[PDB]
């Protein structure tokens, strides 16, 4: 009839499993998004990283030749400033979620500095707005406009 | 990608059924899925996403859960421009360009980094680029002001009822996608989603092509709410479905038909037969187990081969040449599945890579083409057979080259290598009519080939109480170098053994090799 009663959790805490599958636990959302962020860190780091360096339009700055196109791509269309004023728009519970998440994948790198990849240690810190950059690329110019349908 | 929610009428205990299965590159960084599940004392998410995510794109929980497909919403506009003085020709007037003085940093081989100067021309349409060849382009890209993406996202998988679910996709702020839902409560789901401009003529591909920049008649300015798009709920066949295909057979029998929307949200093309075997591998099934469900999704037949092979090994077996005979006798033994001992499949693909194009979507050689009112068992035959056996002919000599016979046993040369993993493949290419997916790559030296793009995360679940689920990631958790959790899956992919995920605190609790306790 009901569904089965939901877990309390009383302490922030991740549960790795024997695949690297994390069981982020948090006493309230903000922490869980920490949690996720840290894990995500742990196991993706780097091209989370590299990623969100990207989304930045500092791909070209960062690592130079092979990621001008990309740069030119995303500045042109605007989107790291329209991440800026996407991130701000946020409702502020949301925005306080995405603080989190980077502050996550912050710490991790914070406490584990040697499995952050050399060239992608100078995108840190990451902030909310990257991460809403990176989505807004992913799904806007990405998946809806490819670079590719506009210049061929 | 495939996408499957059974209504309870159409199972055996009475909870509805979920199938998360996207199709994405297997090297592609910001394609790389991640599986993780979250708790709070007000909801609890378990699934998988993009990396880089904050929300969980495919997830679920004790109440409900959703999955996503490519419908490719054309949201947004390719407008050739009509240059001419300084400035480009609109509404019989030469209007001038905004022009923005941007720049970047170009790092050098020696470390340091250049200044670089970007103009930034934008028409009323919008951006402007100029293609290779000259062609001056602008691209106005829809629903820029909808920030609520991820919010959207988070709302929908921590729902309370199908009601505040719809609710939360009624913002319009996620822009593509086709999304299933289903939830302990017995409802199930299909939804054309995105952002789709509001346009008063044109069809689709009228639409993904340059559309003249030179008129305000095409510059569209207002979006479609979700009540316009294409959508299922409950329908009378107990399941709904998606992979890839165009929303006109999103269950049996359809609740609507292309006529019903704008010609300009979705094709009306040809639905490739993997599609075709997703709406026959439900509505042909009844009573359904989360085990039999489970076992559905691990289709791989050669469709292909049932539409063609009745035509083309006669004509075959009439050639003068005698390897032509022989491998037309090896194509009519075969099962018609892509199976690891298949020593047919091969062959059989080469022939389709020119019977029907490299991507196995031509329809130009079928005698009977494709159509809506037969969704499930066209395009039929074989229009040519005579140049059909020459193709044939072609296709021995390339089997031969590409992996050393015509006969080699599919799963030898096809192989799931990660790290020093190297197990057997089976299951294939989707056009040729195989469900599960796994698009090799063309082979090495030696004919060994591997995935491409296919099975990523993989999930079957059941809304039961508490629920069941079960699933498998193809390259693992983690790419960090070194990591033991990259490799550590494909081995149960290639036995299709999944995982059952675990959602119960007791169950993670038995199950936990790491703890590692945080403090935000
Ligand atoms: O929604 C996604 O995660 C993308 C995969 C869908 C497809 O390519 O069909």
């Amino acid at each position: 009839q009901a569904p089965i009663a939901a877990y309390k959790p009383r302490s922030n805490e991740i549960l790795w499993d024997g695949y690297g599958v994390p069981h982020i636990y948090g006493v309230d959302a903000p922490s869980a998004f920490y949690g996720y962020g840290w894990a995500q860190a742990r196991s993706h780091g780097d091209n989370i990283l590299r990623l969100y360096g990207e989304a930045r339009g500092k791909g070209a700055e960062y690592w130079g030749p092979d990621y001008e196109q990309t740069t030119v791509w995303l500045l042109t269309n605007g989107v790291p400033e329209r991440a800026q004023q996407w991130y701000a728009q946020q409702s502020p519970d949301f925005r306080a979620n995405l603080d989190a998440f980077a502050a996550g994948i912050n710490a991790y790198a914070q406490q584990n500095p040697d499995d952050i990849s050399p060239e992608v240690r100078q995108v840190l810190p990451v902030s909310g707005a990257d991460v809403v950059a990176h989505a807004h690329r992913l799904m806007n110019f990405l998946y809806v406009a490819s670079p590719g349908r506009t210049l061929g | 990608s495939n996408s499957w929610a059974v209504a309870p009428g159409k199972t055996a205990n009475g909870n509805a059924l979920l199938l998360q299965n996207p199709h994405l590159s297997w090297t592609t960084d910001y394609f790389t899925y991640y599986e993780a599940h979250l708790v709070t004392p007000d909801f609890e998410i378990y699934g998988a996403t993009q990396i880089g995510l904050p929300v969980i794109r495919f997830a679920f929980n004790q109440r409900m859960g959703i999955t996503n497909t490519v419908n490719g919403m054309v949201g947004a506009t390719n407008y050739r421009l009509t240059l001419q003085d300084g400035g480009y020709l609109y509404d019989g007037q030469v209007r001038p360009f905004e022009r923005r003085q941007a720049s970047y940093r170009l790092r050098q081989a020696d470390g340091s980094t250049v200044d670089k100067p970007l103009e930034i021309r934008s028409s009323v349409h919008g951006p402007v680029f100029e293609r290779a060849d000259g062609t001056a382009v602008a691209v106005r890209v829809a629903g820029l002001d909808r920030p609520g993406m991820l919010e959207q996202y988070f709302d929908m998988i921590t729902a309370h009822s199908f009601d505040d679910y719809e609710a939360a996709m009624a913002r319009m702020q996620v822009p593509t996608f086709n999304i299933v839902y289903a939830d302990r409560e017995g409802t199930i789901n299909y939804s054309f989603n995105g952002v789709a401009p509001k346009r008063a003529e044109g069809d689709i591909a009228f639409w993904q092509g340059n559309v003249p920049g030179d008129s305000s008649r095409y510059l569209w300015t207002e979006t479609h709410p979700l009540d316009d798009l294409p959508r299922v709920t409950n329908p009378p066949g107990g399941f709904v479905q998606n992979s890839n295909d165009p929303p006109w057979t999103p269950t049996w029998p359809v609740t609507y038909c292309p006529a019903n929307h704008p010609s300009y949200l979705a094709p009306q093309t040809p639905h490739s037969l993997r599609a075709q075997q997703s709406v026959r591998l439900m509505s042909e099934n009844d009573d359904l187990t989360l085990e039999r469900f489970m076992a559905l999704q691990f289709s791989h037949r050669a469709v292909m081969a049932d539409r063609t092979l009745p035509d083309l090994i006669p004509a075959a077996l009439i050639d003068p040449d005698p390897e032509v005979q022989a491998a037309a006798r090896l194509l009519a033994a075969w099962d018609r599945d892509f199976t690891s001992d298949s020593r047919a499949a091969l062959l059989f693909e080469e022939w389709a890579r020119l019977f029907a194009g490299q991507n196995f979507a031509g329809q130009a050689a079928f005698a009977t083409p494709w159509s809506l009112d037969k969704p499930v068992s066209t395009p039929y035959g074989v229009r040519d057979p005579k140049a059909a056996v020459d193709q044939l002919r072609t296709a021995i000599a390339n089997t031969k080259r590409k992996y050393g016979a015509i006969d080699r046993p599919f799963g030898d040369a096809s192989r799931m290598i990660l790290n020093d993993v190297n197990v057997p493949g089976a299951a294939g290419y989707g056009n040729l009519g195989s469900f599960r997916v796994f698009t090799w790559s063309d082979p090495d030296e030696n004919g060994i080939r591997t995935p491409v793009h296919g099975e990523t995360w993989v999930a079957m679940i059941e809304f039961s109480t508490p629920v069941r689920a079960y699933g498998l990631m193809s390259y693992g958790n983690s790419r960090q170098p070194g990591t033991t959790h990259y490799s550590d899956q494909i081995e149960r992919v290639s036995r299709a053994d999944f995982r059952e995920l675990l959602l119960r605190r007791e169950q993670v609790e038995a199950a936990v090799q790491e703890r590692t306790p945080f403090n935000f």
